């Protein structure tokens, strides 16, 4: 998802004067199309949160007595002692990703606490309930034959799993700790989500810097035009200045619609990997991660989901 | 907001000296070069007046003996030379935080030499004795300081029942104090007693002042 | 000369509502703001509220929420203050002040003052009795006389000496509350040439009941 | 607010959902004009009413500042032949503010007065007096033909026809040097390949309207290069702080409130700008005192309603504005329906503590619907049912009963 914004034509173009509001209504439906376009972005940003973050409508939780079969799952599970529900990886994910003119930033419908409750429901079925909770009711699957389904899909018999249970528990628990050590130092792995903020940082600073420009008029202030010129002479200079401010809005909204087509193309690829890779076993190559696919762990982030791909190499 | 606290509550400055009364603020009132403090002087029975605005300046109509200084949260009120008409309550006010607050107040008195009170006791009029009551009222005027005691003894026996005292503020010209005492008794108790003795206890006189009449 | 005018004293029972008047003159009514200052004796000054009279928008204290209601009259150029259900701690001295705004806000002008006494008592006309010594010991060259003012409500009462003839050598004493009544005394010292020549009388004017009592000493 | 929904959508019927209506309008009450007290009148009548002037090659340039003037006797009252203005509105000359004025006193005949305008070409308009494109001011002219003329011609004033190159504007030429066309030296006098540049005016009463002399004084105005001096007798009123009102500060306008200034500023600073390059702070012109400017009228109007065939009840959503400080509709601002959200104050809806599935979204976890004597309620959106399943090594669940489910998916082409 991206940042939901709303732009009014009244406070942006006009300096709260009666001359600017009378000449704005002669242009008609130019600001009718711009308010309906930014509304239609903000509806589809909430539809991207529904199709990605919440796959199922049923919330599953972890049992208090935890036997994981030799794995440490406590880093991907949320902390009950904190008032917000956050895992140990998502504490590192949240900290690395960081007006008066009528520009209003809309708040999101789905809060970050409610995103992680969609995350902790899907991680509770991935550890315990297995691959079967996305189809029908959830089945109770014990851990020793849960890993045998992921080996039988890629062509590995059950002889490999049961003898190696000391060796797999050393390799898998060290592999999760290399993810936490990489995200604590290198911040450029999360920089794809930092470009989502930086595209909205230059877009909201676009319309601020246009108001200081004169746009061909003798002054950029509407109180310095109508009071310094004749009322026949002001109708030339104000109508050049509004038309320059209408073209600044036509560059902004067209840029947001093309970036909405890019971010919904990525959200359809995000909801595909939440359905295919996380909820079941997929045989695809370089989709669910490089190598033979075992499972997938979703982790919530700002404006996205950090995937953890467990692979067989 | 900012709660103002002035110390002390009462201050006695003799004539010819310099008075310093501080109004302390909880937060810094300094902004836009000129901080925000005003000084208000209010006489009893009178509305207050504007004296010092923005702490470096003087209002026209106010004499030049009233002045102030200070920076930050510590402000000083410098009054010199002290005169006998300067006795009144002092107030401080900040417009900095909304909603604004008012100061606690500080009373200034003039310390002079002590004086002996004049004791006069008045028998009640016959118009009160027609209605059935009697009031034996003794006047004590022209004394400093305000610590004084009035003893009522009827026929050699001290009776403190029904004694009402009223003390005033400091006079402008005389710079002294006055206190009256009222003893109210029935007409049937008026004819059964004779001597009404008004006694005064002051720090200047070791023996009490005896002023009495006979019925 | 801009001067704010207020009535002298108002009487109200607890649980009812009281209304005060502040009259502005000499300056335009919508160009300033009105502030209300509460003075309880011994506590110091307290701040009631501040109202823009043109927009009728109020700014009130947090403790004083819902006790006071501020309305204005732009036609008569007179600001009002309405109190709702006062208590025994709400008896105080009320002021109104014009705030002239240039940078810091000072208090430029003030009113005459209003003393509101909250109680269930009824207005009693005063009973004034003279005070005379009746004799002299000839130890002083001047004559001391007095008056006695008791049985009245509400305070203050106006006590003058020979209709305000003697402005020097007089003493005004505060009233003591006993059994919903007030009692105050006053004194004067006149020389011995004046006292056979002029007759000193007790002139007491009660503003609440409109009763003037003249008793000669 | 049901009728405000139909005005924005331009439709007769309202469907089920949240719609954006309008924004807040805070009307200003008073007007503030701050001007310093100057008891000195400007001496503009010295250069206007004088008998003897100067010529176009060297004029009399006078500086008028730190005074007040009256433009009603110059402009409104008009015993003048020609008044013209270019960049300044001539009606508003008593209103607007400038720093200084430079009056140029010169006499130009009536054939040559058509070259006085910015960006001209002529004899006077090139080698004598130029007006640039950024020049700001007015042109005042008056007919001197009944006074300053002479029967034998007036030789007291002379003008320059010839110059070697184009003269820079606002510069006087005092040079007596003879223009040399060829290689022959002129030796101070006219001769072969030598022209005499400074000739005399043609002024006679017997000619037509082109040779009539006109006294022409052109005023030069300077806008926002400095704090203003001359200005005009507009108004002087006291300040109004913490109220949204119209501002006029030394000719610069604005709308907002006056607040305290905690930042250290320059003593010569007239005003200052924020990150949006508009005025957030101003200095008082009368005495040196600084109050900030914070603008007003922020926030939108959002409505929450069901369809028109259901009920007329409309919930009003305020966006980003705290409702403790407070459209012409005051009825739903009475209170007791007020619930505080992250997006703003939601009025017209009763908050409940239950958790259900809603219809009309708001934001920040708070969602509204229409439930049961029925009213719009707002609550927190449910995530579905909670299931607590025990898991062990010795337990497995194999389903013994099957069913066939048929769904429907619609993809547009």
């Amino acid at each position: 998802s991206m940042t939901k914004t709303s732009v009014d034509c009244t406070m942006y173009i006009c300096g709260d004067s009666t001359e600017c509001s009378n000449l704005l209504l002669q242009y008609g439906s130019f600001c009718t199309q711009l308010k309906r376009a930014l509304t239609g972005i903000a509806v589809e940003q909430d539809k991207n949160t529904q199709e990605v973050f919440a796959q199922v409508k049923q919330i599953y939780k972890t049992p208090p007595i935890k036997y994981f079969g030799g794995f440490n799952f406590s880093q991907i599970l949320p902390d009950p002692s904190k008032p917000s529900k956050r895992s140990f990886i998502e504490d590192l994910l949240f900290n690395k990703v960081t007006k008066f003119k009528g520009l209003t930033v809309l708040p999101p419908l789905l809060t970050d606490e409610m995103i992680a409750q969609y995350t902790s429901a899907l991680l509770a079925g991935t550890i315990t309930s297995g691959w079967t909770f996305g189809a029908g009711a959830a089945l109770q699957i014990p851990f020793a034959m849960q890993m045998a389904y992921r080996f039988n899909g890629i062509g590995v018999t059950q002889n490999v799993l049961y003898e190696n249970q000391k060796l797999i528990a050393n390799q898998f628990n060290s592999a999760i700790g290399k993810i936490q050590d990489s995200l604590s130092s290198t911040a450029s792995a999360l920089g794809k989500l930092q470009d989502v903020v930086n595209h909205n940082a230059q877009a909201l600073n676009t319309l601020v810097k246009q108001l200081s420009s004169k746009f061909g008029a003798i002054s950029s202030v509407l109180n310095d035009i109508f009071s310094r010129l004749d009322p026949p002479e002001a109708e030339v200079q104000i109508d050049r200045l509004i038309t320059g401010r209408l073209q600044s809005l036509q560059t902004y909204v067209t840029q947001q619609l093309i970036r909405a087509a890019e971010i919904r193309a990525s959200a359809n690829l995000a909801a595909t990997k939440m359905s295919e890779c996380v909820l079941g076993q997929s045989k695809r190559v370089d989709f669910c991660g490089k190598g033979y696919h075992l499972m997938s762990f979703p982790q919530s982030a700002p404006h996205g989901v950090v995937f953890l791909h467990v692979t067989y190499v | 907001d900012i709660v103002l606290t002035q110390s002390p509550a009462s201050l006695a400055v003799s004539l010819g000296q310099r008075a310093t009364i501080s109004c302390r603020a909880s937060k810094s009132v300094s902004a836009s070069v000129y901080s925000y403090m005003h000084w208000y002087q209010q006489k009893p029975g009178q509305p207050p007046k504007l004296l010092i605005y923005l702490a470096s300046s003087l209002e026209s109509g106010v004499p030049a003996r009233f002045s102030g200084s200070g920076s930050g949260t510590d402000f000083t009120l410098n009054i010199h030379p002290v005169e006998e008409e300067d006795a009144a309550t002092y107030y401080c006010h900040h417009s900095r935080e909304l909603p604004p607050a008012f100061g606690g107040g500080t009373k200034l008195e003039i310390k002079r030499a002590d004086a002996a009170p004049t004791v006069s006791i008045f028998p009640p009029s016959s118009e009160q004795l027609t209605s059935g009551g009697a009031s034996v009222v003794c006047f004590l005027n022209n004394f400093y300081p305000k610590d004084i005691n009035v003893k009522w003894k009827i026929d050699g026996s001290e009776r403190q029942n029904g004694v009402l005292n009223s003390w005033t503020d400091q006079d402008s010209k005389d710079s002294t104090y006055s206190m009256s005492s009222t003893l109210t008794l029935t007409k049937d108790e008026y004819e059964r007693h004779n001597s009404y003795t008004c006694e005064a206890t002051h720090k200047t006189s070791t023996s009490p002042i005896v002023k009495s009449f006979n019925r | 000369q801009v001067q704010l005018q207020q009535p002298g004293a108002e009487l109200v029972r607890p649980g009812a509502s009281v209304k005060l008047s502040c009259k502005a003159s000499g300056y335009s009514f919508t160009r300033f703001w009105m502030n209300w200052v509460k003075q309880r004796p011994g506590q110091g000054l307290e701040w009631i509220g501040m109202i823009h009279p043109s927009d009728s928008e109020t700014r009130l204290n947090q403790k004083f929420k819902d006790k006071a209601t501020l309305t204005v009259d732009k036609s008569s150029t007179t600001a009002y203050m309405q109190l709702s259900s006062p208590t025994s701690e709400d008896s105080a001295v009320y002021y109104c002040a014009r705030k002239d705004y240039d940078y810091d806000a000072w208090f430029a002008y003030w009113g005459q003052g209003t003393l509101v006494t909250v109680s269930a008592a009824k207005t009693t006309p005063p009973s004034v009795y003279p005070l005379a010594p009746g004799s002299a010991a000839q130890t002083n060259s001047m004559v001391t006389l007095g008056c006695l003012v008791k049985g009245y409500f509400p305070e203050p009462v106006t006590v003058t000496w020979n209709s305000g003839s003697l402005s020097s050598g007089v003493h005004t004493f505060p009233a003591v509350l006993q059994s919903d009544l007030y009692t105050l005394s006053s004194s004067v010292t006149v020389p011995s040439s004046t006292w056979p020549s002029e007759t000193v009388t007790c002139n007491v004017a009660h503003p609440a009941s409109s009763t003037k009592v003249d008793k000669k000493i | 607010p049901l009728s405000e929904t139909k005005c924005t959508l331009k439709s007769f019927t309202v469907e089920k959902g949240i719609y954006q209506t309008s924004n807040f309008r805070v009307q200003p009450t008073e007007s503030i004009v701050r001007f310093p007290n100057i008891t000195n009148l400007c001496p503009f009548d010295e250069v206007f009413n004088a008998t003897r002037f100067a010529s176009v090659y060297a004029w009399n340039r006078k500086r008028i500042s730190n005074c007040v003037a009256d433009y009603s006797v110059l402009y409104n009252l008009a015993p003048f032949f020609t008044f013209k203005c270019y960049g300044v509105s001539p009606t508003k000359l008593n209103d607007l503010c400038f720093t200084n004025v430079y009056a140029d006193s010169f006499v130009i005949r009536g054939d040559e007065v058509r070259q006085i305008a910015p960006g001209q070409t002529g004899n006077i308009a090139d080698y004598n007096y130029k007006l640039p494109d950024d020049f700001t001011g007015c042109v005042i002219a008056w007919n001197s033909n009944k006074l300053d003329s002479k029967v034998s011609g007036n030789y007291n004033y002379l003008y320059r026809l010839f110059r070697k190159s184009n003269l820079k504007p606002f510069e006087r030429d005092i040079s007596t040097e003879i223009y040399q066309a060829g290689n022959k030296p002129c030796n101070g006098v006219a001769g072969f390949n030598c022209y005499f540049p400074l000739r005399s005016y043609s002024f006679r009463p017997t000619y037509g309207v082109g040779h009539q002399p006109y006294r022409v004084v052109v005023l030069s105005f300077e806008l926002l290069h400095a704090p203003a001096t001359v200005c005009g007798p507009k108004k002087s009123t006291n300040l109004v702080k913490n109220k949204c009102v119209n501002f006029n500060f030394n000719g610069l306008k604005g709308t907002g409130v006056l607040t305290e200034s905690n930042k250290k500023f320059l003593p010569f600073q007239q005003f200052g700008r924020d990150i949006a390059d508009t005025t957030d702070a101003v200095r008082d012109p009368q005495t040196l005192e600084i109050l900030d400017i914070t603008p007003c009228s922020f926030g939108g109007v959002s409505v929450i309603t069901p369809g028109t065939n259901t009920s007329n009840q409309v919930a009003v959503l305020y966006q980003g504005v705290n409702c403790t400080e407070v459209p012409t509709w005051r009825v739903y601002s009475t209170g007791s329906n007020v619930f505080q959200t992250r997006a703003g104050c939601l009025i017209g809806a009763e908050y409940v503590n239950n958790s259900y599935e809603c219809d009309i979204p708001i934001g920040a976890g708070i969602c509204a619907s229409y439930q049961t004597s029925q009213s719009i309620i707002a609550y927190t959106m449910s995530l579905g049912a909670e299931n607590s399943v025990a898991y062990s090594n010795n337990s497995i669940a194999i389903p013994t009963n099957f069913t066939i489910s048929v769904t429907t998916e619609i993809l547009p082409v």
